[PDB]
């Protein structure tokens, strides 16, 4: 149940790529419904307030399969698996927003600002640098933290010694 | 040379935290050996 | 170069003294001429003070913007005329001339920047302060938010750079050849909107239009400039990366280049007109800079000061006109020939040059751009030839619509040209043209 | 020329309480400018008793 | 501290009851500090002469005292499973503490109260709440270290914080979503450091100690009010407003400096993708800044004229003046700072 | 209330007056100086009202001088248009745009309909504001009483029976309530109010007794306009004021005798009022501890400021009171370089003041 | 689990506790009444907590003075409630 969408090459283990990023699509739907439903839309009921669950995130759950797909089914086609890819993904995606809107427009544009953020992600993949990399650098003083201390308790005596051992 | 240096010196500390410049967090254990203190006090005055 | 510098401060409090309008210029003309005669400059830098110097290309760059800002006070004498906070407004040039300076005799590329945009928030007090039209604030955001967009951004490039380099010295950048595709785009995207490129062009329209007639001068003469002097900086060490997206920025701006003039010959207002006119120049600057090759480094170094210095001669004249006929519609303003016949002979020189007319420094830089982007690709012969068609195409069209037919019919009395406006307008048309006995020194600052 | 100023119509867009209005926002007025809002004195019910007669 | 010896005590105990809280050496003393900061605050925040303002008491004691509840839940649970104050690595347990206390500061996720309590505060009140009430939240957090949750709140505090503002009139509404803002970066240079921190916030607490005063001085609480107000001299009243834009972050002037800070060091951390959600909502926030300024930059106005003079306190204009000519001219002054070194 | 004749004597202070003129008081003067100590029998605020030209200035003089009472002369335009050196700012008028020129009570009487009208009424309220206010400082500060001619509650009344002439419009109506609302609240309501009802006849035939030159041949002072000030008086502002003031009525105390007058106000009594606490008769002045008197002290020595400061309500969709921003830049280049405008009163070389370079002080509750 | 087994009911019944403080009662004392029963609760886990240790339980007064001000400052609130609305339901404060 637990898939990681870039354990293999990009055309490989579709059911574990469908399962890994139907997980970001459910979470983010239920995050942003839980918010619609009390401070937006206020259903009245235990039925509607389902179809606000289903409705933010039913389609939300379309389009992270959509571009699954595509993108999975772009990497065989074509013969590799390069960044165009993940722009024809995302153009699915894109896709899927218009029917959920009954915009044609929105689905097209929504579809470009879908499209060159997969690019980018490829980018990273590809290059080998992080989106939100742990710290390398963390600072916990100034320049004196061991210095600067104010207390007046006089502290009693030491329990260790820096030096080596007697024995 | 120096600020190629310097910065690369400052990822070593913060790496592994064993220097009292920066990338190290005072941990004093004098308030515990003041209760033990306290308390040997305390073992003294017991009794009447 | 402090001496500039201090000559500059020292001047500041002349805006609080009351009838020292006119003696501002002078002393603002007499210090152009005293770094007039300081050129002994090369390709390396030179005349270090503690972080401040300049070769060749910062000493032509920062001696238009003293020539260009000392025509911005001939030209806006309504503002004394009319004590319209005036000292205010001397403050505003004399605060915003001191950011140019700094801004190209910074040694440092994170200087540059700091003074890069920091000249823009006096600009953009000029527009709102002393604006006419409304539209002034629908056009201040643009200008500000266009900029801001796409700096910002280009902050966190700069500093990328330390951590690699562990300098900002232009010298000691140029010895790193970097391979990153983002850091290209975090760097020529937001020079590529200052310069403009056709497609993010939208706000300069709306700013010159807009913005008054000193601001015009300004807009058009250095803010322009400062893109195309930024990109010469920073392409040194982005050879290897402009080689895989350059022909996206040459067809773009080729192709902006035609697409425009086509706009132009379309539009039906004087500031708006020669606002187009910009993009239409910029496009080649652009374009033969981004071919790297000796001739289209050296001729868009020319070309970016000869368009300056005509552009801003340009919006002199609809200053002009607008002043009296009181609209900058091309339908009121027709048949000026035969209201102020004098005037229009300026009009015509400083027309022809923008239309890579002889003997003017325009068309030396204009010859080599061309050069470069041909040796680029022969395929570049096709727009080219029409860029430079339809660049005059709009261009007589400006003078001709302007100049020649029958006088207006509803316009009222109003004056004719004065001594000062004769004045301006030599200043700005006069040295274009000497330029062309001594471009030995603002040509080969490489 | 002419010269536009920051006119009346201009700052109309600032009036309100809001910028935006919708029907929602459009409904509410601008608080006291002073930013005090005096309590409304407001009736006063009293307990009673027929203290007496057992 | 403005009226009776009484508003004199409860500034004081707000002092100790914070300081109490960030030099305690357990999860526990913390607490205690912040329940001697709540009941410090309240008194000061009622007034009976306003309707809005017991409200306003109100919803500060309600979201104050479920924080301090559920941050004592969590510290107890903490220390239940791993017997220290500290957890060698961090979990869900860590999580829950880290909810309270962002809460308790009003980050993006937790923030409504924080707005929706500023309609009927003075604004001396909002200035002891937007700058010292952030004190003892934000600085328990650099003690937990949890990336995700915490990065979270970053990406929303900047956004929330800018969309929300850009339709607000009320000063004292709007600056509460500028604050939000503000508090963004906070903890986006909490992930990193906290000498940045402490920089960044002196310098933030500075500039909105300084808007704070303008509007106090004048008694100002909507747009309207900035371009009825009357000035003598145009060109003060457009310098006046010229630090809106050192709150903007502009490098012209000084509030850019603790920005500049905050990216020379993420930068170096490779915290690249953050600093371009950050700095660009910036610009949002930047925005309605600018409207303010609609008041000073155009410079002639129509304006009501039954009024001739301006009538203004000395002592806190004295200081006030004192504080903008910095705001405006303190970048010379960087040779100075050694803090950043 | 206890006059000469009953002290047998001059007020004798309970503790010496605090310089409110020059120091000031704010919360940390307020722990060494007490407020409380320095009230005696005579530390009410009197409202000496009544038609116009009743004859009240006369009346008020001898009456504040029996009850060793401040009197505070009644506002008046000039103290607009005349600066702290003297000089005349009407005399700049010829340079000014018309909608800019100055207006006074002189052409209110000649040229009522003048849309500048609204602008003046507006001014009367706001300078009654401020002088009432200082009466508060004297009396808070000094524990002598004092005596008003026309408080700002009194001031709608004129407001208000100009708008039933028609010389206002709806909007300059609608603009002066938000103004009354946004700072009438924040005042201390007067002790006692004594009023001179002159009947409506009688008042016309005074006002030629003056003859004063505009006034008798002015139009305004017809019969419709007084009587709609005395329907105003009555109807509106005694019935509300008398909930918290007492209230004397007299035919006209100017024709009559004071001392008379002085005789009756002792024979009321203040105190049994005090003794519910929820009284509205004088509650603005019951304050239960300590505490409470230093508030109000500090509110009006120390915050007269920001009272001043509500008077900034944006209203723009009128368009008399709008001022053209193409004026405004002119107004202000005349009005402000003119002798004496340069600068803070007190500073301005030019008018002879001396020692600029050594000197630093400014004065207290003084503008700018 | 060593949690289920001895620190699970504490834990459920203070989310129930935080569950009745939100809950829409007309009442503003439907709050207070609500805030000192999940006090009693992190009594109890607290009192779980030091009697883990020997001799630590001193700091339940501690706890317990802290516990009372904050229902004695909540109650203070509810009468400046009154006197500026008349009333202390929910629905009479302005929703912002
Ligand atoms: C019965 C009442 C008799 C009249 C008032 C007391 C006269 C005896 C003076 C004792 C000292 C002052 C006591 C007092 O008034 O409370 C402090 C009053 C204010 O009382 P408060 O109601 O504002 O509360 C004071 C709170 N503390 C103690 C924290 C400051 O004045 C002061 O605080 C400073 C001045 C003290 C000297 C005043 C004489
Ligand atoms: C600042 C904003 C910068 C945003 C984009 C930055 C990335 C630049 C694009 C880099 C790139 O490699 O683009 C070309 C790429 C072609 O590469 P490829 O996927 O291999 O397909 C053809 C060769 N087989 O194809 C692509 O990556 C698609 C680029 C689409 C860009 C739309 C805008
Ligand atoms: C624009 C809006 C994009 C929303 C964010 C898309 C996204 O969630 O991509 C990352 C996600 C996980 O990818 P991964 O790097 O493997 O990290 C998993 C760690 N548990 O999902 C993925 O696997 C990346 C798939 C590409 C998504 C491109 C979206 C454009
Ligand atoms: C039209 C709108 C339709 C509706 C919205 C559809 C989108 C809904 C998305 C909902 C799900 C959002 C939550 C996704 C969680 C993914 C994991 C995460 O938290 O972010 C980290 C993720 C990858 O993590 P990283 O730091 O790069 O390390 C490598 C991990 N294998 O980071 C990433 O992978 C980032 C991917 C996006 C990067 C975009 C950069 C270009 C932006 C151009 C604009
Ligand atoms: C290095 C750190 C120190 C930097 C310098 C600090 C001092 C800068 C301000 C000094 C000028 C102060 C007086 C002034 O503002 O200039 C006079 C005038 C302002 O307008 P006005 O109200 O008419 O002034 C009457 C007083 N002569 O002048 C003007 O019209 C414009 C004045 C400039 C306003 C700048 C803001
Ligand atoms: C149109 C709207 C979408 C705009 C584009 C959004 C996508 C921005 C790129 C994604 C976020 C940042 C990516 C990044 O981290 O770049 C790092 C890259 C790798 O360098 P390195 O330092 O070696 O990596 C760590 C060690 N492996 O090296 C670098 O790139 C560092 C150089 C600076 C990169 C800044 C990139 C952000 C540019 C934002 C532009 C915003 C749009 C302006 C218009
Ligand atoms: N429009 C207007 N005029 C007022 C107002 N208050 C006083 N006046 C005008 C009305 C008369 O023209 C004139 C009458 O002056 P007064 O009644 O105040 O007489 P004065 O105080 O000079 O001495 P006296 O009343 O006789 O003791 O002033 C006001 O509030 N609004």
């Amino acid at each position: 149940l637990r898939s990681k969408y870039y354990d293999h090459p990009d055309g490989e283990d579709a059911f574990g790529k469908i399962v890994a990023t139907n997980k970001y699509a459910v979470s983010a739907g239920v995050a942003w419904s839980m918010f619609d439903v009390l401070t937006l839309s206020k259903p009245q009921g235990y039925l509607p307030t389902l179809g606000r669950f289903a409705y933010n995130t039913g389609p939300l759950m379309g389009m992270a399969t959509a571009f699954t797909l595509t993108t999975l089914v772009a990497t065989n086609a074509r013969g590799k698996d390069d960044k165009i890819n993940y722009l024809i993904g995302g153009f699915a995606a894109g896709g899927v927003f218009g029917a959920w809107k009954h915009n044609h427009v929105a689905g097209l544009c929504a579809g470009l600002f879908l499209g060159i953020a997969g690019v980018i992600k490829k980018m990273s993949i590809e290059q080998g640098w992080e989106f939100f990399p742990n710290t390398p650098i963390k600072q916990y003083g100034g320049l004196n933290i061991a210095g600067n201390d104010w207390t007046i308790m006089a502290d009693p005596p030491k329990n260790w010694t820096t030096e080596k051992p007697k024995e | 040379q120096i600020r190629l240096l310097e910065d690369e010196v400052r990822r070593k500390m913060s790496e592994r935290n064993d220097y009292q410049a920066y990338y190290y967090r005072p941990s004093v254990a004098k308030y515990h050996r003041i209760s033990k203190e306290a308390a040997d006090e305390l073992e003294a005055l017991r009794g009447d | 170069m402090l001496k500039i510098i201090f000559f500059l401060l020292f001047l500041i409090p002349f805006c609080f003294i009351n009838n020292m309008y006119w003696m501002v210029q002078i002393m603002m003309f007499f210090i152009s001429f005293i770094f007039l005669l300081m050129n002994n400059f090369m390709n390396y830098w030179s005349e270090i003070s503690y972080f401040l110097g300049c070769d060749m290309l910062s000493y032509g760059l920062i001696l238009l913007s003293l020539w260009i800002c000392s025509l911005m006070l001939l030209a806006s004498e309504m503002i004394n005329k009319h004590n319209n906070y005036k000292n205010l407004f001397l403050l505003n040039i004399i605060i915003l001339l001191l950011l140019l300076i700094l801004t190209f005799s910074s040694m440092s590329l994170f200087m540059f920047y700091l003074f890069f945009e920091s000249s823009l928030i006096p600009t953009l007090f000029l527009i709102l302060g002393w604006g006419y039209q409304p539209e002034r604030l629908q056009a201040g955001l643009y200008l500000l938010f266009y900029t801001l967009l796409v700096s910002l951004p280009m902050l966190i490039g700069i500093f990328y750079l330390m951590n690699k380099i562990g300098s900002m010295n232009f010298y000691l950048m140029n010895n790193f050849m970097f391979n990153y595709d983002l850091l290209y785009f975090c760097l020529l995207c937001a020079f590529l909107v200052k310069m403009p490129m056709f497609l993010v062009h939208l706000w300069l329209p709306k700013a010159h239009v807009e913005a008054p007639v000193s601001g015009s001068m300004i807009l058009a003469g250095i803010m322009l400039k400062l893109g195309g002097y930024g990109m010469l900086r920073v392409i040194s060490f982005l050879q290897l990366m402009n080689l895989k997206y350059s022909f996206v920025w040459i067809s773009i701006s080729l192709v902006g280049g035609v697409l425009v003039s086509l706009v132009c010959l379309r539009q039906t207002d004087l500031k708006a007109l020669i606002a187009y006119s910009s993009v239409a120049h910029m496009g080649i600057v652009l374009s033969g800079l981004l071919t790297m090759t000796y001739w289209g480094l050296c001729g868009s170094y020319t070309l970016m000061i000869a368009h300056g210095l005509c552009s801003s001669g340009l919006f002199c004249l609809a200053n002009v006109s607008y002043e009296r006929l009181g609209s900058r519609s091309m339908l009121i303003n027709k048949g000026l020939l035969n209201f102020m016949p004098s005037m229009t002979l300026w009009w015509f020189l400083l027309s022809s040059a923008n239309m890579a007319a002889p003997p003017t420094l325009n068309l030396l830089g204009e010859i080599y751009l061309l050069n470069s982007i041909v040796s680029w690709s022969w395929i570049s012969m096709i727009l080219l030839s029409f860029l430079s068609f339809f660049s005059a195409a709009y261009t007589l069209y400006l003078y001709s619509f302007s100049q020649h037919g029958k006088l207006f019919s509803g316009v009222y009395s109003f004056s004719s040209g004065k001594i000062r406006e004769y004045l301006l307008m030599l200043l700005h048309w006069l040295p274009l043209n000497l330029l062309i006995l001594k471009s030995e020194s603002f040509m080969l600052w490489l | 020329a002419a010269k536009w100023y920051p006119d009346p119509e201009f700052m109309k867009q600032f009036s309100g309480p809001v910028m935006y209005p919708d029907e929602v926002t459009s409904l509410w007025t601008v608080p006291p400018w002073n930013s005090k809002v005096t309590p409304v004195e407001k009736s006063v019910r009293n307990l009673t008793l027929n203290f007496g007669p057992q | 501290m403005f009226n009776n010896s009484s508003k004199i005590l409860f500034i004081t105990i707000m002092i100790i009851g914070t300081l109490i809280t960030v030099t305690s050496n357990s999860w526990l003393g913390a607490w205690m500090g912040l329940e001697i900061n709540l009941l410090s605050f309240i008194p000061l925040l009622s007034d009976n002469n306003n309707l809005m303002s017991t409200e306003a008491s109100l919803k500060y004691f309600l979201t104050q005292v479920l924080a301090s509840t559920v941050l004592l839940f969590s510290s107890i649970l903490l220390m239940l499973k791993n017997n220290m104050n500290n957890e060698i690595n961090e979990s869900f347990t860590s999580m829950i503490i880290m909810s309270a206390l962002l809460l308790k500061s009003g980050a993006a996720p937790f923030h409504f109260w924080f707005p929706n309590m500023m309609e009927g505060l003075t604004w001396m009140n909002a200035l002891m709440l937007m700058t010292w009430q952030k004190i003892a939240p934000l600085m328990l957090i650099s003690y937990l270290n949890i990336k995700y949750l915490l990065l979270i709140s970053v990406i929303l505090s900047v956004i929330i914080g800018a969309i929300g503002g850009l339709n607000q009139t009320s000063l004292r509404k709007l600056m509460a979503f500028s604050s939000i803002n503000h508090l963004g970066w906070m903890l986006s240079s909490l992930m990193i450091s906290e000498s940045i921190w402490l920089i960044y916030f002196f310098f933030y607490s500075f500039l909105s100690f300084v808007l704070t005063f303008m509007f106090n001085i004048f008694k100002l609480f909507h747009l309207n009010q900035l371009f009825s107000w009357f000035v003598n001299s145009k060109i003060l009243k457009f310098t006046l407003f010229m630090n809106f834009l050192s709150l903007g972050g502009l490098p012209p002037f000084l509030g850019f400096l603790p920005k500049w800070l905050v990216i020379q060091q993420l930068t170096l951390c490779n915290q690249y993708f953050m600093l371009t959600l950050m700095m660009m909502s910036t610009l949002i926030t930047l925005f309605f800044y600018l409207r303010i300024c609609y008041s000073a930059f155009m410079m002639n106005y129509f304006e009501n004229n039954w009024i001739m003079k301006m009538n203004m306190n000395s002592i806190n204009y004295n200081m006030y003046m004192i504080m903008t000519f910095f705001s405006i001219f303190g970048l010379f002054l960087i040779s100075l700072f050694y803090f950043m070194f | 209330i206890s006059g000469k004749t009953m002290r047998g004597g001059p007020r004798v202070p309970k503790a010496a007056p605090y310089p409110y003129k020059t120091k000031k008081y704010s919360v940390f003067n307020a722990i060494f100086d007490k407020t409380s100590k320095r009230f005696d029998e005579n530390s009410k605020v009197i409202c000496v009202e009544g038609p116009i030209a009743a004859g009240k200035s006369k009346f008020a003089k001898e009456l504040a001088e029996e009850l060793d009472m401040e009197y505070y002369p009644a506002v008046d335009l000039d103290l607009i248009y005349i600066n702290s050196y003297g000089y005349d700012m009407r005399k700049l008028d010829p340079q000014l745009p018309p909608s800019c020129r100055s207006y006074d009570v002189r052409n209110f009487c000649l040229d009522p309909s003048h849309d500048l009208a609204a602008q003046f009424q507006i001014r009367m309220y706001m300078l009654r504001y401020s002088q009432y206010i200082d009466a508060l400082q004297h009396v808070l500060s000094t524990g002598q009483g004092v005596v008003l001619e026309r408080s700002p509650y009194s001031d709608f009344v004129f407001m208000e029976a100009m708008f039933r002439q028609g010389y206002l419009s709806r909007g300059a109506r609608s603009v002066y309530n938000e103004l009354r609302q946004n700072t009438i609240g924040e005042l201390l309501k007067p002790h006692l109010v004594i009023y001179l009802d002159l009947p409506v006849d009688a008042v016309k035939k005074q006002i030629k007794a003056r003859n004063v030159d505009y006034e008798v041949q002015s139009k305004v002072f017809s019969d419709a306009y007084l009587s709609d000030l005395e329907q105003l008086y009555k109807q509106q502002y005694l019935k509300d004021i008398s909930t918290h003031a007492e209230l004397l009525i007299y035919d006209w105390t100017a024709g009559g005798e004071t001392e008379v007058v002085v005789e009756d106000i002792e024979r009321i009594d203040f105190n049994q009022f005090e003794a519910d606490i929820h009284n509205k008769k004088m509650l603005d002045w019951r304050f239960p501890l300590e505490a409470e008197w230093c508030e109000a002290r500090i509110k009006y020595c120390h915050e007269k400021p920001d009272l001043m400061n509500y008077f900034n309500v944006p209203r723009f969709d009128v368009p008399e009171l709008v001022r053209s921003a193409d004026d405004g830049k002119v107004w202000r280049d005349v009005w402000f370089n003119a002798p004496g405008m340069k600068y803070r009163p007190g500073y301005n070389a030019d008018m002879g003041d001396e020692g600029l370079l050594t000197k630093t002080k400014i004065g207290i509750n003084q503008g700018i | 689990m060593i949690m289920i087994l001895y620190w699970s009911l504490p834990m459920i019944l203070f989310i129930l506790g935080l569950f009745c403080f939100v809950s829409n009662r007309k009442h503003l004392l439907s709050m207070l009444l609500s805030l000192e029963f999940i006090v009693l609760m992190l009594f109890f886990m607290l009192f779980i907590y030091l009697n883990m240790l020997n001799y630590e339980s001193y700091f339940s007064m501690m706890f317990l003075t802290f516990s009372v001000c904050e229902g004695a400052l909540g109650l203070s609130i509810l009468v400046s409630m009154i006197r500026t609305h008349g009333n202390d339901y929910f629905q009479s404060f302005s929703i912002m």
